[PDB]
């Protein structure tokens, strides 16, 4: 009865509301992508580091 | 990251080491050392080596060659007593 005029009166009256996806945006994080996908530094080429390491550590057994 | 090299060298454990000192002497003293010898007693050789081999041998420090020696002595003046006589 009552329930009848309201149901028709609310279902009829709104069936569209406010939506924009834009507004949307504002409130939520942006993708972005990664940084940096740096590849390794590249060290102690050479055996210069090995020669220079046998003879500066004195004690290599005592 | 990558271990050193430091223990891949030795001439400080190999050199660095008190024995190294003796090795180096018993490698000359054992090496060089004849395992016998030639003859303990030989001096005076003439059957007289025979004489050292009974008497004056580490093998006995037995009286006879005391005796013996005295005995001469004995006999030496003895014998001059009877030249003097």
């Amino acid at each position: 009865n009552v329930i009848q005029d309201l149901y028709l009166r609310e279902l009829k009256d709104t069936k569209l509301a406010p939506s924009t996806l834009q507004d949307a945006e504002g409130n939520v994080k942006p993708w972005n992508p990664p940084q940096k996908p740096n590849l390794p530094e590249l060290e102690l080429q050479g055996p210069e580091a090995l020669k220079a390491y046998t003879e500066q550590n004195v004690e290599t057994a005592h | 990251v990558s271990t050193l090299i430091p223990p891949k060298v030795v001439s400080s454990k190999n050199i660095g080491s008190a024995p190294n000192a003796k090795r180096i002497a018993n490698v000359v003293h054992f090496y060089k050392s004849l395992p016998q010898g030639p003859a303990p007693a030989i001096k005076a050789n003439t059957r007289l080596a025979r004489y050292k081999a009974k008497y004056f041998d580490g093998d006995n420090a037995s009286g006879k060659p005391l005796w013996h020696f005295a005995l001469g002595i004995i006999a030496f003046g003895y014998s001059m007593e009877y030249y003097f006589h």
